Parts: structure tokens; C-alpha cells; sequence
């Protein structure tokens, strides 16, 4: 199991975690619980036929015989009474299910994968005969390439005989495409297949046909008792096929296979559903993208993994939902011991500097366990919040050296007002466009509302021609932005997941209710009289506002001028410097603090503050 | 950010330690029409604690299968119960918070005392 | 978003721009077509009534379900019923789980899931499912972690066989993908139900601090939602949350706006259940909620009776049901905290006082907190003769509880045995009580903390018992005396007594002097009172000068150097004292001062009041 087989399962693990594999179910499987296999019903084909009683030929032709001579009655009779027999599911159904296979490609013909598929809850859109490919009512499908007794014991609706497998292109064409369709589209894992299968022959006579490099290699799990001889696996690679057994892998003995099928799925499945290098190699994945933006949100980081680690606002992490290594333990035991980091790869330690060069940069620490004394040292590197309204004007005229810069300047005009430029050149980075291409798609449906509610404000001055006007309209009315996250790549939806937010029109709908709960929880603290010894409620209310403006204006979101944004902000000065007010009649003015209430603040406001 | 070590009374056996959070010491009279003879100077007194993060000790939770509080230039608390109030998420939930009363006996009659 | 269906039942439209088909409906729907459109047009008819949609702009709410009304014996019953229907079992086992018994929903809700083959019912019964797997985890991390620390023992209400077999199943099932995994028919036919899978009206609740009635009304439309559909998730912290911060600002926002607004017995629900103890004294202080006025009365007496019914069942036999505790005894403790303000049958009302004070766990509330819960019934009801028997034999057992030399009531509040005798004879100057001085009577010099016990309900006791009782009892320490001076047995300072306090007032000095303590034990307060007051008439005290604060600010006033003073001192004071702290005229412009500071910084609108009433 050193390297042939880790490659295998580390791909199969990718593969059900972006939903593309398929599970190609075979007949041991099925056998290995309980069921006439098809050999019992051959022989006794042969004894209604013969006295006494096997190659593949036979085993197609026996059943003809009987079908061709003794008619249609009798043969659906045996195959019904012997195929009658109701039987429990084995723990590999619920195995293969909890692997979540995003279609099943099975050739039997018993209900047996369907009932463990419903008692688990999953539905699937059980595909037998012909017809029932057309109205398929959801996107996930159980085919049945060899039909089923669903419709009915009849003979027909199965294929057992020889004609029926030399009818098979001709009877179920729309099957046969549907089948080879997921084959290239997806990753095929084979499950409980003899390698001298005629399914498996056919199937990679098909493959043989294709180009070269034109689909992935399917996997092929083989779980017969002889150990793997080296040459057949030589025959087998060149044929297009990744082969995994259970021989080499373990020892039993060889009349039980319930074993010898657990042990490589429970491999399979309990493998990621270790040391530092694969630690550092996992977070860089999952952080080196998000170098793109100057700052990330900390109530953020938990959406990076999943949810695994809870990120303080105060730059202090615990454990939230890992079950497994702690990983990121390991990463701060690598930043604050520079020996066990020295002692890392060229490459991942050319990554370790570049998470050491971000993580600094965005404020976080340590645990809350280890974490000591912190200082709410917050710097607005952003030129829009400083407000040096000369310099945007000369950042503006300036040759753009990037597309990045593209953007940048495209922010300044916003904010300079003249949004009627800004928007042209916001259409040139999608027309030159690829995170920025989300970024630049909003941002210009964002400029788009400012100026229609501007129209409105002045007409209820002739900023713009109508032309204009015409122009934003027609591309417009047509665009929708809830699907525009959703019509993204998989992979951008699932590298960048807290860009959620910035799609629909409630960019600060959690912000607001988990302030709210803050609010109320400091209001509640005005007249109990009860002081914070530790790091107050309203702390993380001014560190949790400079998270999100320092986000709003690094990054250029237009959010940053919106009347929601602004009750925002608004609302959150106001408690803060209520509850500094009764502190001192029991925080500190200061230059970053004096932006906001100039920039946000009505002039009514200013006067409620003041009475109060 | 008060480090608070929670033991039981019998003994020095550390039930948990924590992080303090919220102290309120808002004592006030009670009904006056309810409750010229000498003067009693009643009371309504009452002191409560909370704290957001907290670990029980593993010898405790180990032999468990009045207490007195100190949180720290460090302050006791002595004859302290807890409020075992539970209250679930549909979110998966982590920051197990504690909150605890001081009790007050009728012979000492004190709640708080702390030391320097 | 065609019509934007606002909150009163009315129709407006937002998004129709083609023919109006909605204001085609209701004319048909006013007026008097084919029969199988006839047949949908009233089956259409019902349900719009029934849901609240009644007609347009231009042309209370009630729940109905055994949960909502706490009817804790109602659908009991129900319970052992053979359940008919599929649905029938959807309500049952979410009935089942309120009740603890989340072992047996667990078994119900998986028997309908793999059971129905709409199919809309399979939604809710995976959802609920999936809660009660969160809320059954949650519960066993309490009671491993915080469990053993509250109760003392441990319960573990679950065996091993169930807690391993469940996350066997919630593994790799996931909230968020299950309404994606649905038959795309059932997508688009119950396009609303993904949201389930609370915070949505949260926010709106913030933009808007008419606003009332908008916010009051969705409240019910929440509630008729989540009680109505049998919907696990309203047991849960967030949607408690919600109800949290809308009653506490409405109530804010109209007394604010008042200064009208009233509330029923359903508003009478969300208070009791999900506001905490914290929420309740919270609500008092930042506004007065005794003006606000209380109709349906009448619904009130029969849920206060009805929950003071289950704790007496519950905690006098067979001990308690720990996964229904909970959830129950919450609610309990908030609703008699809740019922000061209403007004209540004597039947009623000793039946809510017996459950308080006998089958009242200790735990939960002390005697201490446990006498401020019965006094504030006193405010709206008059004590009655029953209910003075009612605490009347409860100090009896507290008595017989008193032998072991251990146990010692003890209260967070501050508040003991002796308040409860007070406050009887209070309300009626007359009362002796015969199990009490039957008990003095049979007192022996044995059961020393039975002495002191009696000591505290000596006007209680009567003239045979007093005699008894004395007999046995002299002034030792300094509690002693204020033990007699409580009940009344001191009117004037003997000179013995005279000795008692210098003598402590030594010992304070002996024990002050290299390392300090600071404690709230208030005896130098009252022995520096009494000099303000004149009770004591010995000039020996002005030695202990800087023993602590409030001892020298009524002893030597005039060299006090208040820059030390604290303001809520004037609050520990009495109607005689403030007047008599007015009337000295050494200190009334400091006074005056701390006064006047303490009114404008803060909204309390008590330091208002002894502004007021004696302008100090």
C-alpha cells in the first residue's frame, strides 16, 4: 500500500468531496448478501432441460435454449418464483451510500440499493426501462443498465439471454448514452466486479475506441482471494484502468468476502473522510488564494475551513469543530518555534512565509488559551478613508501598470463621484477579465442602484444623457445577482465562500443581528452596573467595526457609501460612546474614530449624542 | 481578563478554573412598606458572577462519574452556587459560560471579602 | 412578490405588472363558473380565511396547540393514543419530545420518515429529526459537564446503546443540501420552507428602533408558524433570542412613547418562557412595568394554577424528570417572579404558594430568592387566611429541619426564615403560632441551632413559648442583639448592651491593624447609624475613625472628606432617615451635591425620587 494505491484513494476522496464520483456496482456486492446468483438459475436451466449438469457462452445460451423451445410461460414462471425471494440489505449499501455517490450505475436487477438509498433519506431518480429517462425528476440517477423487475417479472424487462445482449444497442440506446455520458463526465469507481467481467470487457473495448487523454482513468476495486498476479495488472494499466485489491492489502481466508469489502471501503471512507508537511500543504490551498485581498474579515476565517476553527475578533483562535488533527495547533507551534519550522521542505517552507507574511497582517495571534495581553491596533490603509481628495485625482490620470490597479482607479472615480466614468471602465475589466471578474461583476450593479436612486433624487440638474441612461438599462433589467454566485465555477464557489455576502443586496444582514444581540447585552449592562473585567462586549463591538470597514474600503466595495452601511456604523459609535460616557461618570477619542462619525453621522444625530 | 478557580468548600479540590467575564454587585433595599423601633438597616444585597470560557479538571470530572470561588490583587468568594441554567442553539455549540452566586450565611453575614 | 402581503391582512401589490388575477379572486370571492373551479374556489376559500388573508388594502390572532398553552396533562392523553394518521404521528412526536422523552421522538421520527413515500411531511420529520440529534448532544454536554457541577450526580438520561447508535446516522447528513436533494417538483411546490433549514425577522426588529403593531402582529404569524407545524427548532436559543429582543424593546419603545400600550394572556407566554430571571429584573429597572395594565385575567389563574399543578406532581413523586426539567422549570421560576402584578383567585392562590415554598426545589430557589417570589404576589393580592397557613406550617418544617448542626439555611439574597414571620405579621398583628410554640414548648438546651431559629419568630411564638424560649438566650455576640432587636424584643439601649458594640468595635480595631480586608459585613454601619440617630447615646466610638466608610459620615460628618462618598448610600436609608439626614443641615449641600450628579448622568429615576421627596 505504499504508493500505487494512496495515489487512488487521496483522488477518490477529492472526487466525493466536489459530488463527482459514481459508484459502479457490481454483482458480489449484491451476492454478498443473501441472492440467487445467476449460475443456480443457469443449472437449473440445464436440469428442466438435461439430466445432469460452466463458460460464459453456456451461460447465455442455456436460458435461450429454454427460452427458444419451452416458450415464454414457463421460463417467466421458474424466473419469477426463484427471483421472488426478498431479502435484508448488507452493510456495504449503507456503506456505498455514506460515501455519497452522486449517481449509482448498477448492473442488477434487484431492489436492494434503491431501499438502503430510501432508509438512508437520499432520494435518487431510479432509472429501468427505456422511457423513464425522459422524465427524470431529479439530477441525480440510479441507472439500471440491465433493467429491473420494477415493471413487472417478465422475462423482457431483464436481460439474461443471449439475444438480449446482442439486442442491447439496438433496445436501449438512450440507457447505453446515458451511460457512457456519466462515464466521461464523471470518476468511475468499480465495486465488486471479477475481472474477467463481459460488462468489464465491453466497457473498456469502448475506452480502447477514445483518443488519448480524453477522459480519467475509472478505478477498479478486485476482491478475489489470489493475490494479484504482476502481469495482469501490467494488462490491465495499459487498458485504461487503476486497479486496487483487497488480497494485498490484508489477509483472510477465502470463502468469506463480507471482510475482505469492509476493510477496503472502511479504508476508503474513514481515510479523510498527520505530520506538519501535510499540515502546511493543506492550509496553503485554502489560503494561498485569498492573497488577492488585502484584508479578510476574522468572522470569516471559520467559512476558509469549514467551520473547523472559531476566529476571535481579538486575534485569538479554540478549537470549534475539528475531530481530527489540529492541524492549525500545529502551524502556531511551527510561528512561535522557529525549530520545528526550520525543519520543513524548500517549498512548503517558501508557502510557510507567505501565511506567516498573511496571518501577520490580519491581526490574528494565537489561541485563547495561550493568548496574553492584545492591543486594538487597527490601520486603515486605504487612501477613500483617509480622504486625501487631491491624491485620488492623481491616482486617477496616472497609466494603469495592472488590472488590478484597473480596479483600484475605477473605485477612486466612485468615490470622486463621477460614477458615469466609473462604470465604463468597470464593463473594460469585465470585457479584460479571475476573482476581480466578481468583484468587478457587483461593484457594477452596485453603481448601477446609486445613481437610478440619484436619477430619482433630482428629478423628484442633468448628470447624465439619457443615452447613458438608455445604455444602463438594456444590460440591466436583464441581470439578476442572486444566481451570480451560483453561476460561478465550482471550484470559485468553493475556493471563495466568504465572498458570499457581497451578492445579495443584505451584505450586512449578520453583522446587524449579532450586534443587536451585543447591544441589547450592553444596554443591559447600563443599568445593572456591572463591569467588564474581561474583554468587554463593547470592545469586540469596535473591533468587530473594524473589521468589517477595514474589508469594505481596502477591498473597493461600493457597499462602503450605502444607507444601510451607514446606519450601521452609525449605530455602533453611538452605543460605544454611550457606554464610554457612563464608564466615566462610574475609551478614548481617537484620529481613526473621528473619520466615521464625520463620514457616517447625520447632523440630528450629532445633537442626539450630545443630549444624551 | 481574571483567571477564576472554582473549588468545593470541603476540601481544596479545584472544581474548574475559568475566565471571568461580568461581576455585578448592584445591591439595593427591598419593598420598605413591607419590611421608631431601633434601626436594622436592611437589605436587599446580592452579588453575581459570570465567565465565558471554562475547564473542568480532569481528576474531578474523573471522580465525579458549598464551594468557594477566587478570581485574580486576587479576590475570594466564599459559599458560592452556581445557576445551572442550559439553553441550546440550532447553530452546533463553543464557549461553555458559567454565572454564579454568593451565598450568605445568617451567622457570618458576609458575601465577599478580598484580600491584597 | 407580486402582492406584497403586509402583516394585517390586507393585499397590496409589489411585482405584478400583467393582468390582476388577485383582485379578480376576492370579487369572485365577495360575489356569487365551473363546478370543478367551485370546488377550488372554496377549498381556496377556507384556507385564505383561516391563515389570515381576508382582502385587499383598499377593502388577533389565537394558538391552538397543547404545547403553546403549556397543557402538560392534555396531551398526555394524546400520547397513549393510537395515533391514525401519518400526520397524526408528526404531532405526536413532537408532542412526545416536549415532555423530555426525546428518546421516544427519535423513534417516532424515524419511523414516519421511512414511512411516507406530497411528501412535504418527510421535510419537517428530517428537520426535526436532525434538531432533536443537536438538542439530544447539547443536553448530554451539559449534563457530563455542567450536570455533575449543578445537581451533584450524574443522570445520563441515555443510554450508550442510543447515543452511539444516533450519530451513526446524523454523520454525513448535512442541513444546508437536504432541501437541494429533494424532487425538483417538491422545489418548486414548496419554494419557502428552505429558510428552515428567526434571523430574518431579527433584523427588521432593528431597523425599527405603525412600528408596534407591525412588529407586535408578525410576532403571533412567528409563533402560529413555529408552535402550529409541530416545529422542533422553537425549542432552540435563537428563536428565544428573537422573542427576547422583541418584547423587551417594545415594551421600552412604548412606555418610552407613552411617556399606551397592553398585552393579553398569549403575551403572557413568550415572557414567561424565554425571558431569563436576568431579562425579567432587567425589564423592571430600565422601565416600570406596574402600569401597565392586565386583561384576561381569567386565562392567567388558570396557567399560573395549572404550571404550580405540574411542579407539584413532578418534584412529590418519584423525584423529577431531568430532560423535562429543563425546559419546564425555566418557565416556572420566571411566571411566579411574573405574577406580582396580576391578580389572582384565593384558591389560586394558595395553590401557586404551596408549590412554591413545599415542592419548590432548593436548588433553584434559595430561601432567599424564594421569599422575594412569594412576597411579590403579596402586591397585587391581599394575604389570605389559607395562604397564612400555608407559610405558617412551612416555617414548621423548616423548624424540624433545623437539628442537624450542620445544615444552616443559606441565601444568595440575603433573605432568611425571619422575613416570612415578619411579613405574616405584617398583614395581621395577631398571629400565634401554635406548631411553632408547641415545638418551643418541648425546647431543651440540645438543639442549639433550634434556640436561635425561634429567636428570629418570636413574635410568631406565643406568650408560653416567649417565656421558654428567653429563658435559654442571652445577648453573647453582636448577631444576638439584632436578632432581638429584628422581632422587637429591644426598644432602647440597656447599658450592657452598651458594651457589646464598643467591645466589637475593639476587636475591629485589634484585627485592622498591616494587611487589609474589605468586607460587607454592614455592623459598623449600624453602630454609626445610631449615633446619626441618636439610639446610642455613648461619644466612645470617635476612636475608630477610618475602621470604614459609613461609620464616620453619620458620627463626625462634618470632617468626613466626602470626595469617598458613594452615591447609592442615600438608597440603603429609610423614609425616617433621609428626612433626618435632610434636617441635620451639616452636610445637605454635599448631599445635595451627590444628589443632583447622579440624576443627570444616569436614568435610574430612583436617585430622582429621594431628590424629590426630601430635596436632601
Amino acid at each position: 500500500l505504499d504508493n500505487n494505491v494512496v495515489e487512488c484513494i487521496k483522488e477518490i476522496t477529492e472526487s466525493s468531496r466536489n459530488g463527482k464520483l459514481v459508484f459502479f456496482v457490481g454483482a458480489g456486492v449484491s451476492t454478498l448478501s443473501d441472492y440467487p446468483q445467476w449460475w443456480r438459475l443457469v443449472d437449473k436451466y440445464h436440469e428442466e432441460l438435461y439430466g445432469s449438469p460452466y463458460s460464459s457462452d453456456e451461460y447465455l445460451r442455456i436460458p435461450q435454449i429454454f427460452y427458444n423451445v419451452k416458450g415464454e410461460m414457463a421460463f417467466d414462471g421458474i424466473l419469477k418464483d426463484f427471483f421472488q425471494v426478498d431479502k435484508p440489505t448488507n452493510p456495504i449499501h449503507d456503506k456505498i451510500l455514506a460515501m455519497n455517490p452522486a449517481h449509482v450505475i448498477t448492473t442488477n436487477y434487484d431492489n436492494l440499493i434503491d431501499t438502503a438509498c430510501w432508509k438512508r433519506g437520499k432520494y435518487f431518480s431510479v432509472i429501468s426501462a427505456e422511457e423513464d429517462v425522459a422524465n427524470a425528476t431529479s439530477s441525480r440517477y440510479l441507472l439500471k443498465v440491465h433493467g429491473d423487475f420494477r415493471k413487472g417479472f417478465k422475462g423482457e424487462n431483464v436481460v439474461l439471454k443471449e439475444d438480449d445482449y446482442l439486442n442491447y444497442d439496438q433496445n436501449y440506446p438512450l440507457i447505453s448514452n446515458l451511460m457512457k455520458t456519466i462515464i466521461a463526465t464523471h470518476t468511475i469507481v468499480f465495486i465488486g466486479y471479477g475481472l474477467g467481467d463481459y460488462n468489464i470487457n465491453m466497457l473498456l473495448n469502448w475506452v480502447r475506441k477514445l483518443q488519448k487523454d480524453s477522459f480519467h482513468k475509472p478505478f477498479f476495486i478486485r476482491t478475489d482471494p489470489s493475490p494479484i498476479e504482476n502481469e495482469t495488472l501490467i494488462y490491465y494499466e495499459n487498458k485504461g484502468l487503476r486497479i486496487i485489491d483487497a488480497a494485498s492489502l490484508i489477509d483472510s481466508n477465502e470463502y468469506d468476502y463480507l471482510e475482505r469489502y469492509s476493510a477496503v471501503m472502511d479504508l476508503l471512507i474513514e481515510s479523510q473522510e498527520t505530520k506538519d508537511d501535510e499540515v502546511i500543504d493543506y492550509i496553503y490551498g485554502k489560503i494561498s488564494p485569498l492573497f488577492a485581498l488585502q484584508y479578510i474579515r476574522k468572522i470569516d476565517l471559520k467559512h476558509v475551513f469549514e467551520y473547523d476553527y472559531h476566529f476571535e475578533v481579538n486575534g485569538t483562535v479554540v478549537r470549534h469543530k475539528n475531530k481530527g488533527f489540529g492541524y492549525m495547533e500545529r502551524f502556531f507551534e511551527l510561528k512561535e518555534s522557529c525549530d520545528e519550522r526550520s525543519k520543513l521542505s524548500k517549498k512548503q517552507y517558501e508557502r510557510f512565509n507567505a501565511l506567516f507574511n498573511f496571518f501577520e497582517k490580519n491581526g490574528v495571534i494565537c489561541m485563547a488559551k495561550d493568548a496574553g495581553t492584545l492591543n486594538t491596533s487597527i490601520e486603515i490603509n486605504s487612501l477613500a478613508y483617509h480622504g486625501k481628495y487631491d491624491v485620488m485625482k492623481k491616482f486617477i490620470e496616472e497609466q494603469s501598470v495592472s488590472i488590478e490597479d484597473d480596479y483600484k482607479k475605477a473605485f477612486f472615480l466612485a468615490c470622486l463621484g463621477r460614477w458615469e466614468e466609473s462604470y465604463d471602465l468597470y464593463s473594460n475589466i469585465i470585457l479584460n477579465s479571475g476573482c476581480v471578474y466578481y468583484l468587478s461583476q457587483i461593484n457594477r450593479y452596485r453603481i448601477y442602484q446609486s445613481i437610478t436612486q440619484a436619477v430619482t433624487q433630482f428629478n423628484g440638474y442633468k448628470p447624465f444623457t439619457d443615452e447613458f441612461l438608455a445604455r444602463i438599462e438594456r444590460e440591466m433589467t436583464n441581470f439578476n445577482i442572486d444566481d451570480l454566485f451560483n453561476g460561478m465555477p465550482f471550484e470559485f464557489q468553493k475556493k471563495y465562500k466568504i465572498l458570499e455576502f457581497l451578492s445579495d443586496n443584505q451584505f450586512l444582514y449578520d453583522d446587524t443581528v449579532k450586534l443587536f444581540e451585543l447591544t441589547n447585552k450592553v444596554r443591559s449592562e447600563m443599568s445593572e452596573g456591572s463591569y467588564s473585567f474581561g474583554m468587554s462586549s463593547d470592545i469586540v463591538v469596535l473591533l468587530r467595526l473594524y473589521d468589517n470597514l477595514r474589508f469594505l474600503y481596502e477591498n473597493c466595495l461600493w457597499s462602503v457609501s450605502f444607507h444601510e452601511f451607514h446606519q450601521y456604523i452609525r449605530n455602533s459609535m453611538s452605543l460605544l460612546i454611550e457606554k464610554a460616557e457612563y464608564e466615566r461618570t462610574r475609551f478614548f477619542m481617537e484620529y481613526y474614530d473621528f473619520v466615521n462619525i464625520s463620514r457616517h453621522f447625520k447632523i440630528d444625530d450629532i445633537k442626539n449624542l450630545e443630549r444624551s | 481578563t481574571a483567571d477564576v478557580y472554582f473549588k468545593r468548600k470541603s476540601d481544596g479540590k479545584l472544581v474548574f478554573t475559568a475566565e471571568a467575564q461580568t461581576a455585578s454587585f448592584s445591591q439595593a433595599i427591598s419593598e420598605e412598606k413591607l419590611r421608631k423601633p431601633l434601626y436594622i438597616l436592611k437589605s436587599e444585597k446580592e452579588i453575581n458572577l459570570t465567565v465565558k470560557n471554562a475547564f473542568f479538571d480532569l481528576e474531578w470530572l474523573a471522580m465525579t462519574q458549598r464551594y468557594e470561588v477566587e478570581y485574580r490583587i486576587y479576590i475570594q468568594f466564599p459559599n458560592v452556587s452556581p445557576s445551572g441554567e442550559f439553553e441550546m442553539s440550532l447553530e452546533n455549540g463553543l464557549a461553555p459560560e458559567i454565572k454564579f452566586e454568593a451565598l450568605a450565611d445568617t451567622d457570618t453575614d458576609e458575601m465577599a471579602v478580598v484580600i491584597e | 412578490y407580486d402582492y406584497h402581503f403586509e402583516v394585517n391582512g390586507t393585499v397590496v401589490r409589489h411585482k405584478n405588472k400583467g393582468f390582476g388575477y388577485m383582485e379578480r379572486f376576492f370579487e369572485l370571492k365577495e360575489s356569487c363558473l365551473s363546478k370543478k373551479q367551485y370546488e377550488r374556489f372554496n377549498a381556496l376559500f377556507n384556507f385564505f380565511e383561516k391563515n389570515g388573508v381576508i382582502c385587499m388594502a383598499k377593502d388577533s390572532i389565537e394558538i391552538n396547540s397543547l404545547a403553546y398553552h403549556g397543557k402538560y396533562d392534555v396531551m398526555k392523553k394524546f400520547i397513549e393514543e393510537q395515533s391514525v394518521s401519518i400526520e397524526d404521528d408528526y404531532k405526536k412526536a413532537f408532542f412526545l419530545a416536549c415532555l423530555g422523552r426525546w428518546e421516544e421522538s427519535y423513534d417516532l421520527y424515524s419511523n414516519i420518515i421511512l414511512n411516507s413515500i406530497n411528501g412535504c411531511v418527510y421535510y419537517l420529520s428530517q428537520i426535526n429529526r436532525y434538531r432533536i440529534y443537536q438538542s439530544i448532544t447539547q443536553a448530554v454536554t451539559q449534563f457530563n459537564g455542567l450536570g455533575l457541577l449543578t445537581f451533584g450526580r450524574h443522570y445520563k438520561p441515555f443510554t450508550d446503546e442510543f447515543l452511539a447508535r444516533i450519530e451513526r446516522e446524523m454523520t454525513n447528513f448535512n442541513i444546508d443540501d437536504l432541501f437541494n436533494g429533494m424532487p425538483f417538483e417538491f422545489q418548486k411546490k414548496y419554494k419557502i420552507l428552505e429558510f428552515l433549514s428567526l434571523y430574518d425577522d431579527t433584523v427588521k426588529l432593528f431597523e425599527l428602533t405603525s412600528s408596534d403593531i407591525v412588529v407586535l402582529l408578525r410576532l403571533y404569524d412567528n409563533l402560529r408558524f413555529l408552535y402550529e407545524n409541530c416545529l422542533w427548532s422553537v425549542s432552540f436559543h435563537e428563536f428565544h433570542q428573537y422573542i427576547r429582543n422583541s418584547m423587551s424593546l417594545l415594551i421600552e419603545k412604548a412606555e418610552y412613547e407613552r411617556t399606551g400600550f397592553f398585552m393579553e394572556y398569549y403575551d403572557f407566554v413568550n415572557i414567561s418562557r424565554h425571558f431569563k430571571i436576568d431579562d425579567i429584573k432587567n425589564l423592571e429597572r430600565s422601565c416600570s412595568i406596574d402600569k401597565i395594565r392586565f386583561g384576561e385575567q381569567e386565562k392567567i389563574e388558570e396557567y399560573l394554577v395549572g404550571i404550580a399543578e405540574e411542579i407539584t406532581k413532578q418534584f412529590s413523586a418519584n423525584g423529577m424528570n431531568v430532560v423535562f426539567y429543563t425546559q419546564f422549570i425555566s418557565e416556572a421560576k420566571a411566571a411566579l417572579y411574573f405574577a406580582k402584578y396580576v391578580k389572582l383567585s384565593e384558591e389560586g392562590l394558595g395553590k401557586i404558594v404551596k408549590a412554591l415554598l413545599f415542592y419548590f426545589p432548593e436548588r433553584d430557589l434559595d430561601i432567599g430568592k424564594r421569599y422575594v417570589w412569594l412576597e411579590r404576589l403579596t402586591k397585587c393580592n391581599e394575604l389570605p387566611k389559607s395562604i397564612i397557613s400555608i407559610i405558617d406550617d412551612f416555617l414548621v418544617l423548616q423548624a424540624e429541619k433545623h437539628i442537624d448542626q450542620n445544615y444552616s439555611e443559606v441565601s444568595s439574597n440575603g433573605l432568611y426564615s425571619r422575613d416570612y414571620g415578619a411579613l405574616i405579621k405584617h398583614f395581621e398583628k395577631n398571629f400565634i403560632s401554635k406548631r411553632l410554640s408547641e415545638i418551643t414548648l418541648c425546647l431543651t438546651q440540645d438543639k442549639q441551632k433550634q434556640i436561635d431559629f425561634l429567636f428570629k419568630l418570636l413574635p410568631l411564638l406565643s406568650t408560653n413559648a416567649k417565656s421558654h424560649l428567653l429563658s435559654f438566650k442571652s445577648v453573647e455576640n453582636i448577631n444576638d442583639l439584632m436578632n432581638g432587636i429584628r422581632i422587637g424584643l429591644i426598644d432602647e439601649f440597656t447599658p450592657e448592651h452598651e458594651e457589646l458594640i464598643i467591645e466589637y468595635l475593639e476587636t475591629r480595631k485589634v484585627n485592622y491593624i498591616g494587611i487589609q480586608t474589605f468586607s460587607s459585613n454592614d455592623y459598623m454601619s449600624t453602630f454609626g447609624i445610631w449615633y446619626f440617630l441618636e439610639e446610642i447615646n455613648n461619644s466612645k466610638m470617635e476612636e475608630f475613625i477610618g475602621m470604614d466608610d459609613q461609620y464616620d459620615f453619620f458620627v463626625d460628618p462634618e470632617n468626613f472628606d466626602y470626595k469617598k462618598f458613594i452615591p447609592s448610600w442615600l438608597k440603603n436609608y429609610n423614609d425616617k432617615l433621609l428626612g433626618k439626614i435632610a434636617g441635620n443641615k451639616h452636610m445637605k449641600h454635599h448631599v445635595i451635591e451627590v444628589l443632583k450628579e447622579r440624576v443627570k448622568n444616569s436614568n435610574d429615576k430612583r436617585y430622582l425620587e429621594i431628590l424629590m421627596n426630601y430635596f436632601i
